[PDB]
């Protein structure tokens, strides 16, 4: 994918996280589990919804009676009329198909981006205090209970508070 | 202690296509292509179509005996087997234009423009019947026209006018009969060299009988041509003739409605509302695209020959 | 010592819609929708339109007395009629293929009025003065179109007339004529003597025979009779012949012209003005710098595409976060 | 949004920076100030102008007189004509609306990307002669004066020159 | 010790345009625009066109002497005329609903010329030999259309003519006839004896009465008279009747045919060849692989969409930067 | 570029790398050489070909005879016809051009993305054991032989097995 996360360095999805679209799984002393990032998730539902509504609500067509009746001596205008219907047919068929193919790729890229941004946000909070153990997972070089876990999911993680202890666990 | 970043997965099997890859399984998606119809012919605008059954517009408007036919309709429906039309053979001039203009009306009222009771004192109004236009097994004629014929070896020049005091347009239809022979000409109208003249402030046309033996249609070697015009409110239309004139009896006061059309289909009519009508059935959808039928009436999705337009909303589904 | 990386913010209150979210404020944006005009009818590609004022095309091309018939303009880019252009055919009747004539005159280069059959010398055997009517008044008196002459019997004999013209101009020549239909046989005789008459007109390409159609029709402009108008275009080298034993309203003036691809006819009260445009609208002229336009669907020229949109503004800057 | 920088790890914009789209705030021994990044700002201006011109100029317009006149016996072709204009109207309205919606999204992504890339670029020059202090800010470990700030901006930062000193303060 | 990540570059000089920047050199690319043709008029769907050579459709269908009436194919996919195809209606006059006929013959799946009213037996009381003219010369002699017979009086008289044809062909039969208009009453009598004549034609669907219109019209191919041409399609099982007291140019050969929807008429000097195509242009055929073409807007078949682009090059590789 | 790699922090391309779109140039005791990443290169080929095919094969066209013939008294419908042909011309020309402009930008972005992704994949593996010396190059803190090098390219690099050696070279230079 464009942002390398989904189906990328994070190789699979989580059925355990029925909670939402994006989120975390943690494990420490006080337990572990699947928690969805409500903020990012909600923002995405809002934005993907507007996307869908845009594609749909923008159509809004003119009232038209498409069929026409021509006699045996009006074959030319009858074929001109067919040319119009057929031309509209070709225009809309091509554009509708491409619209879906292109926007589907963009929608997937979007989800991928959201995941990347989440992961990068954590990675930038910890820096040295944890290590990147692959598959989108971070292993702390120091104890990180709930109050510390929630901290990182808030963007308010205190690097200094743990920098010393973390230093040691790198044998 | 660990923190893991991840994304949702589920039991979804819905696939979508992207420019780069086909058949990608995603957790959520929505269809943009309407492909369902109700198999009915419904009301547009909350107004029923005019359904002519076994008659076509020509049969209905002329009053063919097999057609006895609301004051409003949103479109017109004919069946593929609507044969009862012009039972006396001949040309219906500007027939498709008339049909287009009757396709939708907001007001329609038949009225005896020329009362058969007192309109034609010097001509016979009781003999104009024919096996070509049977009713109950006997000779008859259109209900909305009268086939005038000479009385007592004399056909005086006729002159008749109507002033439109309906607050709207009046559809007047008439006919011109062409005998197969000169004997028939004299037998019907006495005079050998005749004309018909019709003029309002807009309209003006002169007609001459074209006598000849043409191929039998419904066993008739003669012919009858059908004509019509819309008389504006306040305007006068005049008929003059020395023979061969099939006079108006019933005309129609009406208000025309813009751009509707005609559907020819066996699809049954039903009491439902639609915003978009197809000859196969109605379409009620908010979706932008449609693959039911190219020929539609109303505010419709655009016709495409796609079979799948699936919009991804969620992400690629990887249960693993 | 610090070094911060950042982005611009300003006082801009401009908003744009994105496929993901609506009403986003951005630092800079531009409109793709032309939604303004100049309220004038302008010269199209440097060439002015033909404004007919209180006349319609019928009244102008025929000689309707109330019409100017001008004169120095041998060319125009399109035609303008006002919603109140009533003066046309002052004698009631049918103008055959009228819409076609209107389309075909919508844009011409070179347009020369000329007396195809000089009044004084053309008709020595017929009366070319009695042909006036209260239906086409001029200064209060009975008159007639300027471009046609309504011939009647001279003394008491309408001799078969035969008149021919060869297109000597180096261009198409538009020729118009009329056929009069009296209301009574009594009027036919008083007018043309003959009672049973015909008119014949033919070129190399055109050929039509006319016969009078006598009847009392509803009064229009106080006339029970009728008068039908006909026209044709004579090719550069071609000849056109007229033949009649009565009921012919002969050409007096015809028109040499070269017809362009084809513009159209605007019917509007918008004033004509000394301006230049590449796209003309009945409401006024618009510029062609933007790809879309919501002024009016019925345009002339090389125009932006008409859309129903009320705004189409494209972001050039970024999301405005002055906070 | 898509690149995480704008309204992301750099939460807001600078009213103070009045001469460009993307730039810097410096704060050293001899004062502070906002200064636009010319190379990236001018490139973006050039590319966004190209985008606007493209959307505008690619529009070919044949000469056309849209209007038509049909008489009371040509209602069918009158309506056919109507179907043509209306058809063109739905195609152009829908496509114009989606084009703007779609490209606006792209344009915003584009800026976000530019800001990201700029941050990354400076981070690359600095290496560890400075600390990442969040919100798109770098804290120099060494004494970075004006001539230093200038060199970081214009990409010609002299790493080894200050490498020793910075390493000291750690 | 090092490992580097990088990207391919090459000798490519291909440029593409992107929305953000023009003329970007790229390592690989493809063109979406079809810009070449084969300079040939080809078979369309495996069927050759009808090439009319120096004749137009009028000359061919009426059987103008300079046209081939004996060996025309039994089917064709479209028709080709050359810009100079002059041989058509050699005797001047109007050819009624000509464009419609052209359209309706554009593509046919079956076509048989047959003698509807055989010359040797059909007209015992009329002269079927003297109907010739210097307007339609053949082998150094006055001649006439091969598919019609210009009947004239036999001896001193022209009795009432009355004849019918029943279409027992499996299909529609195209029937053409003419109505002759002499320039003088004397020519009328010399030809048809009767001064006041009529023609009548009627099927189940068609009916029309014709009246000679005698007048001296401008000379064309030496003719001051005129001959108007008419046609109708007689559906299977129907009858068409002809009745006249003069002035009737009678059908001799007619055409049983089965029409194929649509198709058209290409007017070009481009030569025909034994090639098969799915998209024909007046200047040559094109391949339908790509979605767009700039060869020609007026095409027949299943074609790429016409555009005014000079190039639509799509990047496939990446920006090429060898240095 | 959107992703900052191509023509970005990796300034130029490699004429040397002749068998793929994206790849590696290594240098060690045993010498140097160019190698194309075959899996990501092939993925891009398949996906771009699908892109090219979609733009082409989604265009399905009706059989149509475009030409029409009108007589001298049919000027109005002749002009209606011309408006139809001209309308399709303006719609297809605009959409064609814009399609190519926009999708060209996307294709270039795509390649860039792939390169950046290849760079992050390697950087991710090497972690501490190497230094990012810019221009898309990593300078190892340990001794990386052909086998070692290879494990990076195919994604089986053993960080722990070099970390000790790396840490010392790392700290001396740090
Ligand atoms: C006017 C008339 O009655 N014509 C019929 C004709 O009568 C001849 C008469 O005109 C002459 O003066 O004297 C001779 C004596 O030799 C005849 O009596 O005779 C023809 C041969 O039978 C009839 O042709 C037949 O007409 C049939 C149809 O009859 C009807 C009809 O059903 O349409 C009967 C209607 O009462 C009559 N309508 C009116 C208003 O008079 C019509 C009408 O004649 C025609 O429709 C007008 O064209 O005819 C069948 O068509 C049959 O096939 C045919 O042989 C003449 O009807
Ligand atoms: C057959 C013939 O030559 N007719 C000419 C005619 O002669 C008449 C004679 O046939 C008859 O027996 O007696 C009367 C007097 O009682 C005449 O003497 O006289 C006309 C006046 O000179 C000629 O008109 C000229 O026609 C020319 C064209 O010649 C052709 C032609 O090639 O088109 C000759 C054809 O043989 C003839 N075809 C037929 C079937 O008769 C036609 C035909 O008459 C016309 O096409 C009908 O419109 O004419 C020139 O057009 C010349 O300008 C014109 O004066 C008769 O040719
Ligand atoms: C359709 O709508 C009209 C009012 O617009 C209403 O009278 C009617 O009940 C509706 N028909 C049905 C079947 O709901
Ligand atoms: C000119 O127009 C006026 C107003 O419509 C009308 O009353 C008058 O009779 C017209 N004059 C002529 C000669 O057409
Ligand atoms: C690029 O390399 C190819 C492969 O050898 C060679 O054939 C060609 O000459 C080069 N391209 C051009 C256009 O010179
Ligand atoms: C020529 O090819 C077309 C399709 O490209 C096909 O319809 C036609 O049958 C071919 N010719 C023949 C006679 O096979
Ligand atoms: C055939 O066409 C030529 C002009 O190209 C003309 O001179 C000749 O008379 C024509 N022959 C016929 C019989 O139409």
């Amino acid at each position: 994918g464009l942002f390398g996360a989904i189906a990328g360095f994070i190789e699979g999805g989580w059925t355990g996280m029925v909670d939402g679209w994006y989120g975390y799984h943690h494990q420490n002393e006080q337990g572990s589990g699947y928690a969805a990032d409500l903020k990012s998730t909600q923002n995405a539902i809002d934005e993907i919804t507007n996307k869908v509504n845009s594609v749909i609500e923008k159509m809004n067509t003119q009232f038209t009676a498409v069929g026409k009746e021509f006699n045996h001596l009006e074959k030319r205008i009858e074929n001109l009329n067919k040319k119009v219907d057929d031309g509209f047919l070709d225009i809309w068929t091509y554009n509708a198909e491409l619209l879906v193919l292109l926007e589907n790729e963009r929608t997937l890229d979007y989800h991928d981006s959201n995941v990347k941004n989440l992961y990068e946000k954590v990675r930038s909070q910890l820096k040295n205090n944890a290590k990147e153990i692959g598959n989108g997972c971070f292993e702390f070089y120091h104890k990180c209970d709930n109050t510390c876990m929630e901290s990182v999911k808030n963007g308010t993680y205190d690097y200094p508070k743990y920098s010393e202890e973390a230093k040691l666990n790198r044998e | 202690d660990t923190l893991c970043i991840g994304y949702h997965a589920n039991n979804s099997t819905d696939t979508v296509d992207t420019v780069l890859e086909k058949n990608v399984t995603v957790t959520h998606s929505v269809n943009l292509l309407e492909d369902k119809h109700n198999g009915k012919l419904c009301k547009l605008r909350g107004v029923a179509p005019l359904h002519l059954g076994k008659c076509n517009i020509a049969g209905w408007i002329l009053g063919n005996p097999e057609c006895e036919s609301a004051s409003s309709w949103s479109y017109i429906v004919e069946t593929p087997s609507s044969d009862n039309g012009t039972c006396y053979p001949g040309d219906f001039i500007d027939y498709e234009e008339l049909r287009e203009q009757l396709s939708s009306v907001s007001s329609f009222e038949r009225f005896e423009i020329f009362p058969k009771t007192s309109s034609w004192p010097n001509h016979d109004s009781n003999k104009g019947v024919t096996a070509a236009c049977p009713h109950a097994g006997a000779k008859s004629f259109y209900k909305n026209l009268i086939w005038l014929v000479k009385k007592g070896n004399s056909y005086p020049k006729l002159s008749k006018s109507y002033i439109n005091d309906k607050g709207k347009e009046v559809l007047v239809l008439w006919g011109i009969h062409h005998p197969s022979t000169s004997a028939d000409q004299q037998s019907l109208y006495q005079n050998a060299d005749t004309y018909v003249f019709v003029c309002s402030s807009r309209y003006s046309k002169k007609f001459k009988p074209e006598i000849a033996i043409c191929p039998k249609v419904r066993d008739q070697e003669g012919r009858m041509n059908y004509y019509w015009t819309l008389v504006e409110p306040g305007d006068k239309i005049t008929f003059e003739a020395t023979g061969n004139l099939v006079v108006p009896r019933y005309a129609f006061a009406m208000e025309r409605n813009a751009g509707s059309g005609i559907i020819i289909s066996d699809t049954p009519v039903h009491d439902c509302n639609t915003t978009c009508q197809t000859p196969k059935g109605a379409i009620n959808t908010s979706l932008p695209f449609q693959n039911i039928h190219p020929i539609t009436i109303g505010k419709c999705p655009k016709y495409v020959k796609s079979t799948k337009l699936r919009l991804a909303t969620g992400l690629r589904n990887i249960p693993s």
